[PDB]
RNA sequence: AAACUGCGAAUGGCUCAUUAAAUCAGUUAUGGUUCCUUUGGUCGCUCGUACUUGGAUAACUGUGGUAAUUCUAGAGCUAAUACAUGCCGACGGGCGCUGACCCCCUUCGCGGGGGGGAUGCGUGCAUUUAUCAGUGGUGACUCUAGAUAACCUCGGGCCGAUCGCACGCCGGCGGCGACGACCCAUUCGAACGUCUGCCCUAUCAACUUUCGAUGGUAGUCGCCGUGCCUACCAUGGUGACCACGGGUGACGGGGAAUCAGGGUUCGAUUCCGGAGAGGGAGCCUGAGAAACGGCUACCACAUCCAAGGAAGGCAGCAGGCGCGCAAAUUA
RNA sequence: CUCUCGGCCGAAGCGUUUACUUUGAAAAAAUU
């Protein structure tokens, strides 16, 4: 159960860094 | 017994206070454990709550850290040299929280010799065991001989603290609280605290 | 300098100030960093804070104290005793039978940091709740506002 | 007192109970539990004194300890138990699902839902804290634990979670132009949208609420419950909808009712 | 060997005194000759020593080596054992039993 | 049945003696602490006989002591979720120091740069100390989480040698439940603080500090903040806006009687809070008591004695004496 | 009453501070 929860979460958490680096690029690039 | 509450003293104002309550078990104080140097003996207590409080009757070793390079040991207790309480206690030679301690100085020479390979305290006549010259001049290969003169480049050490070496004892202060944690740690004194301390242990002879 | 006055030795707990260096920054600048807070209800940290080195665990900006509870003001009356003072809170209490006021104090001694310096008597100080520090001792200088009549 | 008490008092008790006078001395005090005593039925008062499906409390605890009664698909057979707001009670004996809603005069409403709202509930998350190795935890309302949750969900968000599971079905952000629900104060069970939310730090944060019939009044965020994600609200309202009447609007639907029915 | 006993007025005698007649002694669980009516009370009892004296009423005494007369009621009578072991390993070790 | 083990006995009930910024009420803080239980989270995240470990002790049998007690002594047995001891797996590894060596690039070359690595050391969460950078949050942390170097108490910290119900599937795996458990959070709290508020009295005007009075520094103790205590310092702190002292036929509120309006007086008394069990004092157990239908003393009473000893605490329910103008049934 | 950041508006300071007055939310039930 830990197992799989963590790694949900650690695509969560991939997934969050992805759409924080897009962020990160519309508001540094502009 | 020993009752640590505040109506028991007079107000602000200097009138006596009329107490209404007798003491209660929370507002109860225990003995001081005046911790001295031996052969370690360590007594619990249960207090409020359920919990253990270690009691410290006596300690010989304690953990100690050299900040500078980040190194932690543990390290025989030699003696109290300064106490900013009352002076009496040194008498007494009690380990408590803040206070100046002689302390051994073997493990952080030993891992000085092994980081950085620079001989501390030893004297003119260059007194050797094989094992010590093994130690310090240990077999290298290129690219540990180039860590080690990368090292070389910042080994600096304050001449108070060669002294220190020099007389085998590094004088250092508890920042833990042995009566109550059970052990007697704290940090290496250095710089404006070594001077402080020192002058401190001069002025009072 | 004249900082260390106690029998022990007076040091900001957080501030590592021991950190071995090279000669050329021995030679350069014996120099002690600062800690510092920014504190919460829009209080503004004041220059002495940041920049002074003196030493104080009651100090609300450089020290353990957290302000929160009530916000309250005086008079400075009294500068006497080692870095604390006493001030005078004055109001009207309400009686019911005469529906009139009568005027009455209270006496707060109060924490004052030593980043306050050159306060008078007469003046009047923001003072914000925080832990007990001494016996009777419960609130800390926040900001010092200058007499009426005081340049 | 020397300890923790465990009597309660009838006419100590609190008033949405809705105990009589004379029945006895003692009210039943609540055991420990997800709600707070003084926010909270007890499952003997919502067995006995609302459904009427117990005569005594005896009667009661013999209902309970056959097994019958589920508060959040949990078999609970302390009589004492403290359910409160957003709360799921299943008699599957009589094919019955309630849910403890807040009434619009402060009371708890016995609220029937459909079955397959009995599958999930609604929580006010009350912190937000990381721990054990960068895990972070939601705690709610009804001290519900959640690790690891979505990274948007903030304090005073609500969520919407499956019962079966414990899981995150899916979240309400804290916002304006939202529907919302009074857990406390005087204004207590009133249902309508948030207007604006002001700040005051060092202190309590106040929020303003306008009804549906463009009624407006304020609480604190520790009585704001957020129900809906704009006007419709994600759960079934009771028979009022949230509307408080005054008392001259409560008498004239008394005296129509009256001429209505005969 | 001497096991115990209890002097003129009953009271039994504790290995620990070493006194001639009674002491006061605050006892607490598992100390002998008390037992405790509440979980952690002690109470103030009267112990006799374990000097033997002219002022003792009966003498516990127990045998360890036996002479050559068997006496007429000590020895000759035989009284078996109740009771015998109920764990696995008492019934191993009590009649050495393998572990099979 | 008995007994061991566990829990509760710290609630309830009684009374109002003490108590005058004390209690208490409203208002706020714990970013300064603990918390049985309930509810949720967590419990092969540690690289180091288990197909089950050890010694007893009741109950029981048997023999006794004292005038006397809910007094117990000795000898035969016998259990555990009592008391202790203690694994194996997960377990294959991974991550940092230490590095015998090995490889590659540059270099005529010396020399410089970059990789792989056996042997050794440490590793999880709790505890203590020091250092470094700055996932989520606050109005503000010296917060939470992270990284590094170590520590980790024998009066020792967690890392399941426990029971029940149905039994079923590929010699082995298993579905529910009960007792557990260090640490988080929640609930009931509790405890220390913030602001304001009380009757009479000056035939009480100055009080407080040698023996802490007000503050500072370092510590001790405490669950924690703090003269709570110690040592060293400074001479402060309260007061006609009534301090300090004395009195109260003074527990405080919710409230009650009376009253046009304003007011006066009552509130021991069933709800909330406090205090105390003849008076003081000190403890054990426990999450919680300075507990009294717990213990140990002294003081005052007072019971049974075989004269050595033993046992007490109705301001619980009835009841009795006494007291009184004054108050009920041993159902 | 306004200059800056964000979608005519929201945040930031206010404005010498109060007393006063009106409103809002907190003020246990029982009792009235």
């Amino acid at each position: 159960k830990n197992k799989e929860e963590a790694a949900e979460y650690a695509k969560l958490l991939a997934k969050r860094m992805k759409e924080a680096k897009e962020k990160r690029q519309e508001q540094i690039a502009k | 017994g020993i009752s640590r509450d505040n109506w028991h003293k007079r107000r602000k104002t200097g009138g006596k206070r009329k107490p209404y309550h007798k003491k209660r078990k929370y507002e109860l104080g225990r003995p001081a454990a005046n911790t001295k140097i031996g052969p370690r003996r360590i007594h619990t207590v249960r207090v409020r709550g359920g919990n253990k409080k270690y009691r410290a009757l006596r300690l010989d070793v304690g953990n100690f850290s050299w900040g500078s390079e980040c190194c932690t040991r543990k390290t025989r207790i030699i003696d109290v040299v300064y106490n900013a309480s009352n002076n009496e206690l040194v008498r007494t030679k009690t380990l408590v929280k803040n206070c100046i301690v002689l302390i051994d100085s073997t493990p952080y020479r030993q891992w000085y010799e092994s980081h950085y390979a620079l001989p501390l305290g030893r004297k003119k006549g260059a007194k050797l065991t094989p094992e010590e010259e093994e130690i310090l001049n240990k077999k290298r290969s290129k690219k540990i001989q180039k860590k080690y003169d990368e090292r070389k480049k910042n080994a600096k050490i304050s001449s108070l603290l060669e002294e220190q070496f020099q007389q085998g004892k590094l004088l250092a202060c508890i920042a833990s609280r042995p009566g109550q944690c059970g052990r007697a740690d704290g940090y290496v004194l250095e710089g404006k605290e070594l001077e402080f301390y020192l002058r401190k242990i001069k002025a009072r002879k | 300098a004249d900082i260390q006055t106690e029998r022990a030795y007076q040091k900001q707990p957080t501030i590592f100030q021991n950190k071995k260096r090279v000669l050329l920054g021995e030679t350069g600048k014996e120099k002690l960093p600062r800690y510092y807070k920014n504190i919460g209800l829009g209080f503004k940290t004041p220059k002495e804070a940041i920049e002074g080195t003196y030493i104080d665990k009651k100090c609300p900006f450089t020290g353990n104290v957290s302000i929160r509870g009530r916000i309250l003001s005086g008079v400075v009356t009294k500068m006497k005793m080692q870095r604390t003072i006493v001030i005078r809170r004055d109001y009207l209490h309400y009686i019911r039978k005469y529906n009139r006021f009568e005027k009455r104090h209270k006496n707060m001694s109060v924490h004052l940091s030593p980043c306050f310096r050159d306060v008078q008597i007469g003046d009047i100080v923001t003072v914000g709740e925080c832990r007990p520090l001494s016996k009777t001792v419960r609130f800390n200088v926040l900001k010092v506002t200058k007499a009426a009549g005081t340049k | 007192a020397r300890g923790p008490k465990k009597h309660l008092k009838r006419v100590a008790a609190p008033k949405h109970w809705m105990l009589d006078k004379l029945t006895g001395v003692f009210a039943p005090r609540p055991s420990t539990g997800p709600h707070k005593l003084r926010e909270c039925l007890p499952l003997i008062i919502f067995l006995r004194n609302r459904l009427k499906y117990a005569l005594t409390g005896d009667e009661v605890k013999k209902i309970c300890m056959q097994r019958f009664i589920k508060i959040d698909g949990k078999v609970r057979t302390d009589i004492t138990y403290p359910a409160g707001f957003m709360d799921v009670i299943s008699i599957d004996k009589t094919g019955e699902n309630f849910r403890l809603i807040y009434d619009t005069k402060g009371r708890f409403a016995v609220h029937r839902i459909t079955p397959e709202e009995a599958k999930y509930k609604l929580c006010k998350v009350r912190k937000i804290f990381v721990g054990t190795k960068g895990i972070p935890h939601l705690v709610t309302h009804d001290a519900r634990t959640i690790r690891y949750p979505d990274p948007l969900i903030k304090v005073n968000d609500t969520i919407q979670i499956d019962l079966e599971t414990g899981k995150i079905t899916d979240f309400i952000k804290f916002d304006t132009g939202n529907l919302c629900m009074v857990t406390g104060g005087a204004n207590l069970g009133r249902i309508g949208v948030i207007t604006n939310r002001e700040r005051h730090p060092g202190s309590f944060d106040v929020v303003h609420v306008k009804d549906a019939n463009g009624n407006s009044f304020a609480t604190r965020l520790s009585n704001i419950f957020v129900i809906g994600k704009g006007n419709k609200p994600w759960i079934s309202l009771p028979r009022g909808k949230g509307i408080r009447l005054t008392i001259a609007e409560e008498r004239d639907k008394r005296l129509a009712a009256k001429q209505s029915s005969g | 060997r001497i096991s115990g006993g209890n002097d003129k007025q009953g009271f039994p005698m504790k290995q620990g005194v070493l006194t001639h007649g009674r002491v006061r002694l605050l006892l607490s669980k598992g100390h002998s000759c008390y037992r405790p009516r509440r979980t952690g009370e002690r109470k103030r009892k009267s112990v006799r020593g374990c000097i033997v004296d002219a002022n003792l009423s009966v003498l516990n005494l127990v045998i360890v080596k036996k002479g050559e007369k068997d006496i007429p009621g000590l020895t000759d009578t035989t009284v078996p054992r109740r009771l015998g072991p109920k764990r696995a390993s008492r019934i191993r070790k009590l009649f050495n039993l393998s572990k099979e």
